[PDB]
């Protein structure tokens, strides 16, 4: 958003294997108001 | 001429020479979400 950033969220028990078919809603958790510019998104991978 | 000059200041001088600690409060205009603000509480619950 131009004001905020809103971060929405669910944890889950596995069902399955990966990705079962289910209906779950994502709960918010935080909406921090840094009103950036934002294009790219880029994640991390731990390494040990 | 060096362009910084020490005060100097005494107990003895007059007021108009005593140091006065200055502190300027600049405010943001609204351009990002507000994040500060004053304190406000009162009252209670009063049912029925
Ligand atoms: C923020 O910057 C990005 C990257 O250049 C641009 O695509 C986007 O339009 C900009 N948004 C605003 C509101 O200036």
């Amino acid at each position: 958003i131009d004001g905020y950033f809103k971060i929405y969220s669910k944890h889950t028990p596995i069902i399955g294997r990966d990705f079962p078919q289910g209906f779950s809603a994502l709960e918010p958790l935080v909406d921090l108001p840094i009103g950036i510019n934002i294009t790219r998104f880029q994640t991390l991978l731990a390494l040990n | 001429y060096f362009p910084l000059q020490s005060y100097g200041f005494r107990p003895t001088y007059g007021v108009g020479h005593q140091p006065y600690r200055v502190v300027v409060l600049s405010f943001e205009l609204l351009h990002a979400p507000a994040t500060v603000c004053g304190p406000k509480k009162s009252t209670n619950l009063v049912k029925n």
